[PDB]
């Protein structure tokens, strides 16, 4: 079988190039700048995914810069990077060699939805909690992902380990420096992005996380639509018409537009009757118009919906140990350093 | 729409 070698730099650690050999390459998806490959590292047998992005001559690649700085059990790990030619003539491509994870939250959710079954609530708790940890960690550096959606939540279904991936839109937000509004994918965009705001904060990720939670509870996206106006109608049907004060907090250029006049649908009627009330209560504090009224990621981790995860005897339904849930660092806890009394339960200290 | 071509759930 064909072995390929390349000179590549480790994603973490010494800025020191190494010979890297890999084999068994195969196409597993497509990217903006070429197909995505699986490969097997010859030295360890470990599976990686290799994706290509365009190298700009003018400035360092932001995704690589961010991914060299991150080290967290719920974020996909950058193993190596190297440059190559690619699909388009004359271009130089950055190749990111990431630890391979075989499934996503989206695949598991569609598997249950197609079967007209609800994802067991223990998995909803595990997946959302790990998502909020990954957000707490990146937000503690000032980094907003800007493209949270179920397809970017890699999943090992047997261990329930979740890893956030795709940092191609991620940015360190700086108050007073504008940001493009056109990030974040259909169905998951916060209303301030639908309105074209350039002055938003990392709370756009919490809105998107709320959309993922609601989708796991409902079995379908909560705010679908192919245009912003169709998405907004679905938002208003649930949250009710935003007030002028709320619109000023999202994008004050929009305060005087004539929005559909709709009373909020009660949150208890949004979801099916047997939906756990704490899940509805959490969703109601994530899907809020006023961006500063949304929970922060660490506050969401400490929400009572996640209390079952903090029980000394909780197990996966397949009998396994839960994955790592309490290895918080100072960095990850820093937005509220005295928090933890909830987050690290007694048996984890 | 899916990240990967293959899935154990496909
Ligand atoms: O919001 C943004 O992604 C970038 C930063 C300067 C160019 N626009
Ligand atoms: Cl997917």
């Amino acid at each position: 079988s064909k072995v390929t070698t390349v000179v590549a730099t480790p994603g973490q650690g010494p800025d020191r190039p190494q010979e890297v050999s890999y084999t068994d390459t195969k196409v597993i998806g497509n990217g903006s700048f070429g197909v995505v490959y699986q490969a097997k590292l010859c030295d360890s047998g470990e599976l990686v995914a290799i994706k290509k992005v365009l190298q700009d001559k003018r400035f360092k690649n932001r995704e690589l810069q961010i991914m060299r700085k991150l080290d967290h059990c719920n974020i996909v790990r950058l193993r190596y990077f190297f440059y190559s030619s690619g699909e388009k003539k004359d271009e130089v491509y950055l190749n990111l060699v990431l630890d391979y994870v075989p499934e996503t939250v989206y695949r598991v959710a569609r598997h249950y939805s197609r079967a007209k079954q609800t994802l067991p609530v223990i998995y909803v708790k595990l997946y959302m909690y790990q998502l909020f940890r990954s957000l707490a960690y990146i937000h503690s550096f000032g980094i907003c992902h800007r493209d949270i959606k179920p397809q970017n939540l890699l999943l090992d279904p047997d261990t329930a380990v979740l890893k956030l991936c795709d940092f191609g839109s991620a940015k360190q937000l700086v108050r007073g420096e504008p940001n493009v509004s056109y990030i974040c994918s259909r169905y998951y965009r916060a209303p301030e992005l639908i309105f074209g705001a350039t002055d938003y904060t990392s709370s756009i990720d919490v809105w998107s996380a709320g959309c993922v939670l609601a989708e796991l509870l409902l079995g379908q996206p909560i705010f679908p639509g192919d245009s912003g106006v169709d998405q907004l109608v679905e938002i208003i049907k649930v949250l009710g018409t935003p007030t002028r004060e709320q619109i000023r907090e999202m994008n004050p250029n929009y305060t005087e537009f004539k929005f559909p006049q709709i009373k909020a649908h009660p949150w208890t009627k949004v979801f099916r009757p047997r939906t756990p009330p704490e899940a509805i209560a959490l969703c109601s504090r994530l899907l809020e118009y006023t961006p500063t009224a949304r929970l922060t990621p660490l506050e969401a981790c400490a929400h009572s919906f996640f209390d079952e995860l903090r029980d000394p005897n909780v197990k996966l339904p397949n009998g396994r140990d839960t994955p790592a849930l309490f290895n918080f660092t100072t960095q990850e806890l820093s937005s509220n350093p005295p928090l933890a009394t909830i987050l690290i339960p007694p048996h984890a200290r | 729409d899916f990240r990967f071509f293959y899935s154990r759930y496909s």
